[PDB]
């Protein structure tokens, strides 16, 4: 068991640790403090006999001469075992839920590895949120990368909710599972998911990560990635499609700045990290499908725009990465729509690999097509008679029952689809681009 | 054989004592994985080694061992149809030696097959005297390429002992007695991947490459030897562009380069290339191809190394005598890893963050293609055609990498998201798009062709932009306003983009539209404009055209499907057209 | 001099080297790397125990304990004759022609000096460049600094070459010389250059420093201080009218941040130095006359535009620097018409020294001066003034459009301006004619 005694300087979160050996880059530390006090740390740097740490929690109350540094010898690491399903655990892996001490098959590197070219499959069959204006036009593939953003207070939080208790897969023999990671929430809003996860049931599909507002930084930049090393397990090595969900993931942009400033690394996008985009980068392509095996990850990343006028390096950030999205807005919030989802702005790049036959079903496709033409012209109708009263009445119709549909009750994309002919009777019948003549 | 001491690991820098014997520039493996790194500074005895893998676990005391070389590329029998990343490691060979989905840290394996069985056929009679660039022997590699067994550069002699035999690429299969000494020749050739390979003269790009794309070979040509950028939007093409030169371009082989792109963006490429056999050869496209391939979450080192790893193997295959084709896709995202690396190395920022030498960086990699008389006595002649995809963020062309691009390049197909959206999906604005190479090509195709080709190019152009001038007065106060001939420039305007401009990827015909047939198609729908001028100087009105010419004008636009066997009917409509009118005019 | 294991230190493409004596700043080095390749460099510090060298081929492959370095004892210098006209060199002085070699008269101090202000003569000449436009509505003076601007690929580079063809000067007494530096300009556009000059035989009155975009950038800095002093001692001490005409100045700038940036100073706008201004000061004042002395240096620098967006830092410095400005832009140039040169942004601030009675003909200012006017409310219109805006458009394709293998001679590109004239009433002037 290795630790020395030999703490020599400390400025701010960072310690200074003399005549070691042995001792690697990135390596996890614990400070075991004077008073007994344990604070984890992490390896900035080493020097011939000497290593640079920083101290998650921070280097109050410190005393250097009587406290030692133990060095544990491994980097930041996810224990991983089949019982994780079920379980709730904070943003370093560890349980919040007092539940069974669990016994890991392997610790595996919070980074994960990267995959080979060649061995990188086609995001393809469907994944069913529950969620019409989601399952039926922005249509969710397994191993896609489709985000939702959205103003602060709109619903997105309700939203992840209701997609990790609604999701799940068809035609698969083997199960779906989801990966919920907050990012820095509130212990009300935490305790709120908490409540709704366990009367729901949905925990038992389940493996849950939570970081709260006050937790250390260094645990926000923890969080996404222990999940997605949790979902990479279960994906590629257990056999299940995983599907991610990370709410606020502008927090943890934040949090990452505030990690990058507490290393004095002079950084330069508006004192953000500057490889805020690569972070963010190397975090999003973590999903997909690997040849050979019948796993697939699926991220959902929760974040928030303040304004589009307002320049920001966050929003950007999604500039790079995005596969799609999904756009919700406040104007629209107001109005009482469960999900406030503007369908016009919203876009899945991956939807007809979902779509089909043995997928969703044949009307699918014409379906989405007639329902966001007619529904951008009626809008444009709400903003004469050629201006159908029909047109505008569908408009408000659809989104006041078709894309309103309770964030606790879900829509099969079969009800979904079948709603759709519904209204999309309530239309001129002859006024339709549909060349297969639909006789529904 | 000098072995050095990690006395820093910090990030992505390690420094290491007792290297004293490296040099700068060199690459090492660095610490107990070896994980490959390069020398950026020496003090004294310690080295600053900027690594490219990740560094986590890796501390003071660890080994460190120079390979005793830069950043180079392995060259001989294996190279073709294989998969490489930024750094030259074969993807496959990794599926198989690690077993596993996943680029471990630190695990080497070489380029090339050292234990394959390759047949050497010696050409060189024993006693002639040789310098750099000599062919000695050749190994058909695939059914379509010869891979010729060059001397190296640095060695000059008389072949002392040489014969044909089955042999390793490890294997000595010639020997030259050089003054120095005699020294055995193997089969494989390395070269620093940042150091352009030494030729005997540069030429003028002045023969016109065969794309086969129309909008291309006729407004907007590359030559064999010339640069061409390819900026636009997501969605426009430049990914299909790419593959479509890749395919039927007139040239021997091809190194198609992946730089750091999205996953998914790789995962079409890696599929879709085995099976584009075009059958002029009747032998997949593979087979004529090294492909360096790197995703968005692949090292950086690799990322920005890969354009010019490729454009090394695109060198050293021109060395032979042979045309080269690189692609690259997309060069923005290799200058997002330079900028990267250069942040990371805490550099003084350009423009955009980018680092101030970015615009040098982007000429000398494109400075070294071209047109090229090779090293050897028979001063054998090859040449590089470099077509480089950029995204610029936003489709914003002011943006530092496609200007610092269009400084240096001499042919841009911009493309235009608008058109795509229109379906015009071989956009290339054909206004704001230019080939400076335009003027030569024109002469050479005046002489091959032996027509007047250039000055139907000519016209082509302006009735293009003669079209754009006359769409604002329709947009503003409708098409009633024009002239009756106005009505009709329009109209051949139509007739140019949509018969000839527009061209399907992925119909069997209209992927590739030959020389001949390009001349043929484009004059039909010239001596349509001519002939219906005559009619309005007579007094006949374009309506009365357009409804009697109806037919003859669904031959023009079915021109393209006319496949290369039968261009005869393609000669025929520009005849038919002529007499049409004549019974319409009255 | 003596040659020095003593390399103790590198870091990027700058060196220390230990153990000197006797080096003095700006000197030059010579590294004999351990493979006996041979890299020329500069040292920008020197301190007693210690030197900081910077090596223009870079520092890559360099073994430091078992390579060399040797202190020249001398900054970058050229050495001139009158055996350089004719010849083509690299942007170091070295040829690149596969010519008979040149043996200097002497080295001159590519930095110059500064001309005393009292010995400063002031531009007041005529140079025949045979290109209408130029010679006539936005006249070139000996000594002025006048530069030119460019679309990427839309002949901005033709008319340097048409340019240095035809420039002459009528008076003959002395002979008119013509100093072209290419500055990272590519392989093609030095080819051309290089081709046109050689074909058309300019070559024979001509030297040309030629470096290209692919070669290190402190060279490209070293570039058209080699030219100028090359200018300066074919004018002041051999007697010539120089014309120095520089490719790519946009590209000078590129290159000084560059080595700005590799020497980590401290930056200025937009990452260019701060002592961009007076560095561009140094080449741009190295023109004009000397008192008592026939021979001189005119020059006009080639900038490619930073296309219709907001103020830029050359642009600005060199008009701080520089006087006059001449514009050429693709809506001519697309229109078919060359050399493109839009006349109503052009301007020569010098021009009424270089052309009068005398110099040129009588008839001159009043036919710049009625002739732009004309063409500016023709093209107003254009874009009964019966035939108004058909002056602009005949100024446009015969006037300006002379071709660039034509030299005008400046008696008929004033008649050809009389001769169009004409179109308009005789009711305009109170002149004889
Ligand atoms: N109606 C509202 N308008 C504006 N801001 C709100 C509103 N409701 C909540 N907020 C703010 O946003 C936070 C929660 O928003 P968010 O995290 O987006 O989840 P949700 O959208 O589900 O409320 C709250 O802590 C509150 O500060
Ligand atoms: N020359 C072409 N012919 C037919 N379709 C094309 C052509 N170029 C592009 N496309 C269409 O555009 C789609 C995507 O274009 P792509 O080359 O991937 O653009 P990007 O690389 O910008 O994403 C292709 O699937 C194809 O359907
Ligand atoms: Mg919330
Ligand atoms: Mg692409």
């Amino acid at each position: 068991i290795k630790e020395y005694r030999t703490i020599k300087e400390v400025v701010g979160p960072l310690m200074a640790v003399e005549k070691v050996s042995g001792v690697k880059y990135e390596e996890l530390i614990e400070v075991r403090m004077q008073n007994g006090e344990i604070r984890r740390g992490q390896v900035l740097e080493v020097q011939e006999d000497k290593a640079m740490v920083q101290i998650f929690e921070g280097t109050s109350g410190i005393n250097l001469k009587n406290s030692s540094v133990r060095f544990l010898g491994h980097p930041l690491q996810l224990g991983v075992s089949e019982d994780m399903i079920g379980r709730v655990f904070d943003g370093l892996g560890r349980p919040k839920d007092n539940g069974p001490e669990i016994l890991p098959e392997k610790y595996l590197d919070i980074n994960g590895e990267v995959i080979n070219p060649i061995a990188r499959d086609y995001p393809d069959e469907f994944i069913q949120t529950g969620i019409s204006a989601i399952d039926h036009l922005n249509t969710l593939v397994r191993g896609q990368k489709l985000p939702v953003f959205g103003p602060p207070g709109a619903g997105k939080s309700a939203l992840a909710a209701q997609i990790a208790r609604q999701a799940t897969v068809l035609d698969s023999s083997d199960d779906f599972a989801v990966v919920f990671a907050a990012i820095g929430i509130t212990f009300e809003e935490a305790e709120f998911f908490m409540e709704d996860f366990r009367q729901t049931g949905a925990i038992d599909r389940s493996v849950m990560f939570m970081n709260l507002a006050n937790d250390p930084a260094i645990e926000r930049i923890a969080t996404p990635r222990m999940a997605l090393t949790a979902a990479e397990y279960l994906a590629y090595e257990k056999g299940m499609h995983v599907l991610v969900i990370m709410e606020d993931m502008t927090n943890y942009a934040e949090a990452l700045r505030e990690i990058s400033a507490a290393r004095r690394e002079v950084p330069g996008r508006r004192g953000y990290p500057g490889y805020l985009y690569t972070n963010l980068a190397t975090l999003f392509e973590r999903a997909g499908r690997i040849r050979g095996l019948k796993g697939s990850v699926t991220q959902i990343p929760i974040l928030t725009m303040p304004e589009d006028d307002k320049t920001h390096p966050i929003p950007d950030l999604t500039g790079y990465i995005t596969e799609g999205q999904i756009i919700l807005t406040r104007e629209l919030y107001k109005s009482g729509i469960s999900p406030p989802i503007d369908v016009l702005p919203s876009l899945s790049r991956l939807k007809d690999k979902g779509t089909g036959a043995g997928k969703t079903r044949e009307d699918h496709a014409a379906t989405m097509n007639q329902l966001f033409a007619a529904y951008a012209q009626g809008k444009q109708a709400k903003e004469l008679s050629d201006i159908d009263k029909i047109y505008a009445k569908f408009a408000e119709r659809f989104e006041n029952e078709y894309v309103n549909q309770g964030f606790y009750t879900n829509r099969t994309i079969t009800e979904t689809l079948d709603l759709g002919w519904e209204l999309l009777a309530m239309l001129p019948r002859t006024e339709l681009k549909r060349i297969k003549d639909d006789l529904l | 054989m000098q072995i050095g001491k990690i006395i820093k690991v910090s990030g992505p820098l390690v420094m290491a004592e007792n290297m004293s014997e490296a040099s700068i520039q060199d690459m090492c493996l660095v610490g107990d994985l070896g994980v490959i790194g390069e020398i950026i500074e020496m003090r004294q005895d310690v080295a600053s080694i900027q690594v490219y893998e990740e560094t986590s676990g890796i501390g003071p005391g660890e080994p460190v061992r120079s390979t005793g070389e830069a950043l180079s590329v392995e060259l001989g029998p294996g190279i073709i149809s294989q998969m490489f990343d930024g750094i030259q490691r074969p993807l496959d060979t990794f599926m198989e030696v690690t077993q596993s989905n996943f680029l471990g840290r630190g695990v080497q394996l070489p380029a090339l097959d050292h234990e394959k069985q390759w047949w050497f056929e010696a050409t060189i009679e024993e006693g002639t005297e040789v310098s750099a660039g000599d062919i000695i022997g050749y190994v058909d590699e695939t059914k379509i390429i010869q891979h010729k067994i060059m001397v190296p550069n640095g060695i000059k002699g008389t072949v002392q002992k040489i014969e044909s035999g089955s042999f390793t690429i490890d294997d000595p299969i010639c020997v030259i007695e050089t003054e120095q000494g005699l020294k055995e020749l193997t089969m494989m050739q390395k070269w620093p991947v940042r150091r352009g390979r030494p030729i005997k003269q540069k030429l003028n790009p002045d023969v016109p490459m065969i794309t086969g794309q129309r909008v291309i070979d006729t407004f907007f040509p590359v030559t064999k030897g010339g640069a061409a950028a390819v900026p636009g939007p997501f969605g426009a093409g430049k990914t299909v562009v790419q593959h479509q030169i890749a395919k039927w371009s007139d040239v021997d082989l091809v190194v198609y380069v992946g730089c750091g792109e999205r996953g998914n963006e790789m995962t079409d490429v890696v599929n879709e290339f085995p099976e584009l056999i075009d059958p002029n050869t009747g032998e997949s496209l593979m087979e004529r191809t090294v492909l360096i391939a790197n995703t968005s979450n692949m090292p950086v080192a690799a990322r920005e190394a890969s354009i010019y790893t490729g454009i090394t193997i695109a060198e050293y295959f021109r060395d032979m005598g042979y045309d080269v084709a690189i692609m690259a896709d997309s060069t923005s995202r290799w200058a997002e890893a330079l900028r990267e690396m250069s942040g990371r190395l805490e550099e003084m920022p350009g423009d955009e963050g980018y680092p101030a030498y970015l615009g040098s960086r982007l000429a000398e990699y494109y400075e070294r293609s071209g047109r090229v008389i090779a090293l050897g006595s028979d001063q054998r002649e090859g040449s590089i055609t470099a077509i480089s995809a950029v995204s610029p963020s936003g489709g914003d062309i002011s943006e530092p990498v496609t200007q610092n691009t269009l400084r240096v390049v001499k042919v841009f197909w911009g493309l235009d998201s608008s058109l795509a959206q229109k379906r015009h999906f071989p956009s290339i604005n054909w206004i704001q798009s230019y080939s400076l190479y335009s003027t030569e090509v024109g002469r050479y195709m005046d002489q091959i062709l032996q027509q007047d080709w250039s000055d139907m190019v000519t016209e082509g152009m302006r009735i293009l932009q003669e079209e754009e001038q006359l769409n604002e007065i329709v947009r503003l106060v409708g098409i009633d306003s024009l002239s009756d001939n106005d009505r009709l420039t329009l109209e051949v305007a139509k007739s140019i983009r949509e018969d000839y401009l527009q061209q399907n990827a992925f119909d069997d015909v209209d992927t590739f539209t030959s020389r001949e047939k390009q001349f043929n198609m484009l004059k039909v729908i010239l001596t349509f404009g001519k002939e219906a001028r005559k009619a309005l100087s007579l007094g006949a009105y374009f309506n009365e055209i357009m409804e009697g010419t109806v037919a003859v004008r669904e031959r023009i636009s079915r021109s393209k499907y006319i496949p290369e066997e039968e261009l005869a009917k393609i000669s025929s409509i520009n005849e038919e057209i002529k007499e049409t009118i004549q019974l319409i005019v009255s």
